[PDB]
């Protein structure tokens, strides 16, 4: 129950997973998806590696902290490259 | 498709 | 299974196919003669939606599937100001 | 779309005796496009139309086909239809794809109606259908006893139940699946039910069983046709009884 | 003590020979016997740690153990699995079949048991052919083997040798005196062991020595199963033998034909037509001695076509593939007499190949004649119908039309397997008790899917009819899952494993019409599972009651209309409002509870104990029995 | 539009036609050869309900017909121990 | 649809829709007390095929939905209750519509029954969350949004 937004440089897609699973389901996601296998792409969590091992509960994707209404980002990278994600558009001022 | 589904019990 | 809505920007927004389709005009555009049944991209193009805006639609979309049998006191949607009459277009226009 | 609709109405009566494979050609092709067109038209369904005497392009569609290619043509798509379902009976295999399609669109043009969507098929096709295989079946009712005795003639009524259940599937709506054939149990099964009734003695008489099954089978949907048969089978059995009791 | 031999057997297992010398070390004779012989349980295996460590070819290891300290020879204990979990197996056995001389010679030196029997008569012969190792053999065939002994369904050494592509091992027991007229079980030889794996040159060594061909229990000549199997090598050699006559071997050119057609692994035409060619030209030949094939009438799903039985007509389907595929179907039901289990996959596999391009017209007869086909040969069929409901949720997926006729008649061959089943378990072994259990829910869940599937379609009052009355045959019959679920209660329970495939795509579970359905044919509506909740109490706690509230609030609508205690307590004295999940199904039966005193009493006979035996009605007694 | 429903003991237990019409035995008891078209007293006597009983099944007419269309929370109808058993016949017989 | 294009409004402002759905209404005793009972599922399913004002808006504000979820008898005529309300959401009933007193129809609902319909009749409705936005922030929509989202705008 952990909803993420994982980020490419414009691409931006959105994926679920379980609080309690690793890294290489969502990997694998990516992998099926925009065709890229683990073996060369690298996902970030706001500027940090994160490695393949580790699970999603303690890599800091709480349920309280990426819910489906705001979804916490996933930084990515294919080549090494840095995260240089492109943000959203600036959203007019209120008038 | 329906012709993979068969090696089962073949 | 994983459609890609793409933002007046270029920000390629992909999200899952049931997902999307809880809108009515991209089930329409996913309908007749942009169906494309070989699941290679299923690429719709907003020329119109901005990015910070379709982002935040496709997270009402998650938001949505995710609390649409809850009806439990369901945690609300966080829009903010500015991106509110500017996603009330956007959700005009993606009807539902 | 009564602009283009006109057209396909120019482009489809010219042809003197392909209209029904040019109707279900243009059909086709309407029917798809008035499906993606009422997926296009969708803000305008649902903001303007449904807000609003209106129509939506889906529903708009299918009604100016039905007022500008049914009905024009409605005196001469089934004034050849009811000719193809003949010629079918008479042996020839006219094309099922064509005739079910067109058959189909009546039924098809106003699946938009909340209340009768069916009205249009049965008052346009389904009615004068009957009309004529009430007809056609009496004419073969009334050729077959001429030529043959109720032996044949039973299996021969058979025959032409089944091929008339096999080929209301091919062509027509499922529910005229009944009706077509209950009318033309009512014409060649119930119109001579008295000549049935005036030879189940011997059926049963002589305990012919290929008879007596075809009989039993003919007689079980007509309303009135078994009952003869019951006490005919009661009197042959106390007859049977008697004579196997009594010396 | 158990530690100090289960770390002597993990030692035997992972070769660790200074360990098992440390462990063994300063222990008598009763602690050398009980560490060396002790079966233990590990990783599936109840094995002792001379058992494991001839399996895993330790020589060291086994040296050691049945050198320095004489470990006996009778370590009997479950080893390997996947159709192999015989118990009681020597070491040897367990050697032989590990593939490994040097163990195998150890074992024997020291005074291993040649001959041994397994609770099954498992030799280690037949251990060692299956691995393939022809040294291990030979050292087993000196010391005093016995090719007599096989196992309980007289499967011999050569016949299990002869199956496995090693034509060495089968060679040197054939000179060996083997027994080339062994019988199985079945009455099968090794012959067609031989000719349905396709090696030639096994089927050559046995017929130099005298292999006297013969038709097996069944009744199929290895000639015939080689021609089935696309063995067109098999096939060409009995000819060279000379032994197979003139009918025998023109039947066998005849059913290859046929089988080339239609085996998906050796799908050619070409092969095919050049069969035919064969079969036709050894055929017309002579004329005066000529041999005819009979003629059977033409089956409703192949169209309308017996064979060619004129060539120029069997030459005129050169250019097409789908006549030429129905007359090799037709043939192959000519030769095999339609009764074969051989007969029916490949019916549905040319079903199958008539499905994936969307010519479901011709599947769906195929494949009904298949089933038809499996139903008179007593066979399990679940499978079949399983498909059937595929191919019927994929052509109500895409918008097309389902034959009523075809659901009825699925229908009808789905409540008669459903009551093959369930007589099959009525008197099932406790060996196969588990999987006759999951293929009878599978009948009752893909007789499910049909019903939905029916419900999907429309059809007239007359088919209606038809399908009602089949279900209602089943309704009637009161099938039971292994959790106490009618059919009414996996109709209502979302938890029912809908199929993968292309079920999920139109059957979705529960669904409004199927319980209706069930409830007009007939359905206990008060039914129980094994823990006492109803359908209703099923149906409350469903997940979606918003976006499906429509389904929802039909199968309640449904429910109390057909007759269902709104108050009635499973074994937990629950009502199905304390079930309920979600407060929309609450408030949904609340609206649908009519209040009656009779509930008041019997709830408050129940709450008090008052001893209701004889005192009232038995509908009473039954009345307060559920409240 | 007042009943009056005999008890076995002799008991008249005068009760308003729209409650005691919530029965089935006694709809139908008050339906073909006993109807009052006079209405003048309209007896339903039971030789077999006793009062003590009766006089429960009436109070459950009452209650009933008030906590019909409630949903929310309705109060326990107080059946002494004794008298069940002696209610749930008597709750059969005239269809609860 | 000739008097529903005429328009007409009760002294409190109640259209013909609000009367067809109120059971408030009264109803001679003579003899349309044994038959005309409001409110009826079949009368408010006429007004609204003729083009009813489905979202009509009284003096204080309700609606035609704001009317039938007060209905108190939801039990034995459920069903009726139950029609009309999908009547309504089948007539494009706004169910976040909110009256002079910025109630929506689940907090003018006072009964379970018909607040439990009207959530299993409502839908997510991101239009219905961003306008709730735009009107708790007090932002400005005059000229900037269609023409229908002002209105839109203004039911909340």
């Amino acid at each position: 129950d952990v909803f993420l937004m994982i980020r490419r440089h414009k691409t931006t897609i959105f994926t679920d997973a379980k609080e309690s699973s690793t890294v290489f389901e969502l990997k694998r996601i990516v992998e099926g998806i925009l065709k890229r296998p683990p073996d060369e792409q690298r996902l970030y969590k706001d500027d940090q590696l994160l490695d393949d091992g580790k699970t999603l509960g303690e890599c800091g994707f709480t349920s309280q902290t990426a819910r489906p209404q705001a979804p916490a980002t996933v930084g990515l990278a294919f080549r090494f490259e840095a995260l240089c994600i492109e943000p959203f558009s600036s959203p007019p001022e209120l008038p | 498709k329906f012709a993979d589904h068969l090696h089962k019990f073949h | 299974m994983y459609v890609k809505l793409i933002s007046s920007d270029g920000h390629e927004f992909i999200v899952k196919r049931e997902h999307a389709l809880t809108s009515g005009t991209i089930k329409a555009m996913l309908s007749g003669p942009g169906q494309f049944a070989e699941n290679e991209t299923n690429e719709v193009n907003f020329r119109e939606i901005p990015s910070h805006v379709l982002s935040k639609v496709c997270m009402y979309f998650t938001y949505k599937v995710r609390y649409t049998n809850s009806s439990t006191e369901i945690p609300e949607f966080p829009i903010a100001p500015e991106i509110a009459l500017e996603l009330l277009m956007a959700a005009n226009f993606l009807d539902c | 779309l009564e602009n283009h609709v006109r057209h396909l109405h120019k482009r489809v009566l010219e042809s003197e005796e392909q209209v029904l494979v040019m109707y279900h050609r243009y059909w086709e092709e309407y029917s798809k496009g008035a499906d993606y067109m009422d997926c296009l038209y969708r803000y305008l369904n649902t903001q303007f139309i449904k807000k609003n005497p209106l129509m939506e392009i889906g529903e708009l569609a299918l009604d100016m086909w039905r007022k500008l290619m049914v009905e024009p043509l409605q005196a001469i798509l089934i004034r050849m239809l009811l000719r193809e379902i003949k010629n079918d009976r008479g042996g020839e295999d006219p094309n099922q794809k064509v005739i079910h399609g067109v058959i189909n669109s009546f039924v098809h043009v106003e699946q938009y109606k909340k209340k009768f969507p069916l009205k249009f098929y049965q008052e346009i096709f389904e009615s004068p259908f009957l009309t004529e295989t009430g007809e056609y079946y009496k004419q073969e009712a009334s050729n077959l006893l001429q030529e043959s005795n109720c032996s044949q003639y039973m299996e021969k009524v058979l025959g032409r139940l089944k091929d008339e259940e096999i080929r209301c599937r091919k062509y027509l709506h499922p529910s005229s699946y009944t009706k077509v054939i209950h009318e033309c149990q009512q014409r060649m099964v119930a119109d001579h039910l008295q000549f049935l009734h005036a030879e189940c003695h011997n059926i049963i008489r002589q305990e012919k069983k290929n008879d007596m099954a075809n009989m039993y089978v003919l007689l079980r949907a007509v309303s009135t046709g078994l009952p003869h048969m019951i006490q005919e089978l009661q009197n042959h059995i106390h007859d049977e009884g008697l004579r196997a009791t009594s010396n | 003590m158990e530690g100090l031999a289960g770390y002597v057997y993990k030692a035997a297992s992972e070769g660790k020979v200074l360990t098992l010398a440390a462990l063994l070390l300063n222990r008598s004779e009763s602690d050398i016997r009980y560490l060396l012989g002790y079966v233990s349980q590990q990783g599936g295996q109840r094995s002792t740690p001379l058992i494991i460590a001839a399996r895993n070819g330790h020589a060291k290891v086994v040296r050691l153990l049945l050198e320095h300290y004489r470990v006996q020879t009778q370590q009997t204990g479950t080893v390997r699995f996947d159709g192999y979990v015989i118990d009681g197996a020597t070491a040897l056995w367990c050697a032989a079949g590990a593939g490994h001389f040097e163990v195998v010679k150890l074992l024997v030196s020291h005074g291993a048991n040649v001959n041994h029997t397994t609770v099954t008569n498992s030799t280690p012969l037949r251990a060692a052919c299956f691995d393939g190792r022809l040294d291990i053999v030979k050292y087993l065939v000196e010391n005093n083997a016995n090719i007599s002994i096989a196992n309980k369904y007289d499967n011999t050494c050569l016949m299990i040798a002869a199956y496995k592509g090693h034509t060495d091992v089968v060679r040197y027991l054939l000179e060996q005196r083997a027994d080339p007229n062994a019988k199985a079980h079945c009455g099968a030889t090794a012959l067609h062991f031989a000719a349905e794996a396709g090696h030639i040159d096994i089927v050559k060594e046995l017929i130099k020595w005298r292999a006297a061909i013969v038709v097996n229990g069944h009744g199929m000549t290895p000639l015939k199963v080689a021609a089935e199997s696309c063995k067109a090598d098999v096939v060409e050699l009995l000819l060279s033998h000379a032994d197979c006559d003139r009918r025998s071997r023109i039947e066998a050119l005849e059913l290859l034909g046929a089988s080339f057609a239609n085996d998906r692994e050796n799908y050619d035409i070409i092969k095919t037509y050049h069969y035919l060619y064969l079969a036709m030209l050894e055929r017309f030949q002579d004329g005066d001695n000529i041999l005819e094939k009979e003629v059977l009438p033409p089956i409703h799903a192949y169209g309308n076509r017996t064979e060619c039985r004129n060539p120029q007509e069997l030459e005129s389907i050169r250019q097409d593939r789908d006549a030429l595929h129905m007359e090799g179907l037709i043939v192959r039901e000519r030769i095999l007499g339609a009764d074969n289990i051989d007969v029916s996959h490949p019916i549905i596999y040319r079903g199958a190949v008539y499905a994936d391009n969307m010519e479901f017209e011709q599947c769906i007869k195929l494949w009904l004649h298949a089933l038809h086909l499996r139903q008179k040969g007593n066979r399990n069929t679940h499978k079949d119908l399983l498909r059937f409901a595929q191919v019927f949720s994929q052509m109500i997926h895409l918008n097309e039309t389902v034959k009523a006729p075809d659901i009825e008649c699925v229908l009808r061959c789905s409540v008669l397997e459903i009551e093959q089943s369930m007589n099959r378990v009525k008197n099932i072994s406790d060996a196969d008790v588990h999987n006759a259990m999951d293929n009878y829910e599978c009948n009752l869940y893909t007789f499910l899917y049909l019903v939905c599937i029916s419900t999907k379609t429309q059809c007239s009052e007359e088919d209606q009819c038809k399908i009602n009355k089949q279900i209602y045959n089943l309704i009637h019959l009161d099938p039971r899952t292994r959790e106490g679920f009618t059919l009414l209660h996996l109709a209502v329970n979302s938890n029912t494993p809908v199929d993968d495939f292309h079920t999920n795509d139109v059957c979705s579970f529960p669904n409004a019409l199927v319980t209706k359905l069930l409830l007009d044919c007939g359905a206990e509506v008060n039914a129980v599972d094994n823990e006492g909740n109803s359908a209703l109490h099923i149906i409350v706690q469903y997940n979606r009651p918003i976006s499906d509230f429509l389904t929802l609030h039909s199968i309640i609508i449904s429910l109390v209309e057909a007759g269902a205690h709104t108050d009635m307590t499973n074994k937990q004295n629950k009502t199905p409002l304390d079930k309920s999940t979600t407060g929309v199904s609450e408030i949904l039966l609340k609206t649908q509870m009519k209040m009656s005193l009779k509930c008041l009493a019997a709830r408050a006979v129940r709450a008090n104990d008052i001893n209701y035996q004889d005192q009232i009605p038995r509908t009473l007694e039954e009345f307060v029995g559920f409240h």
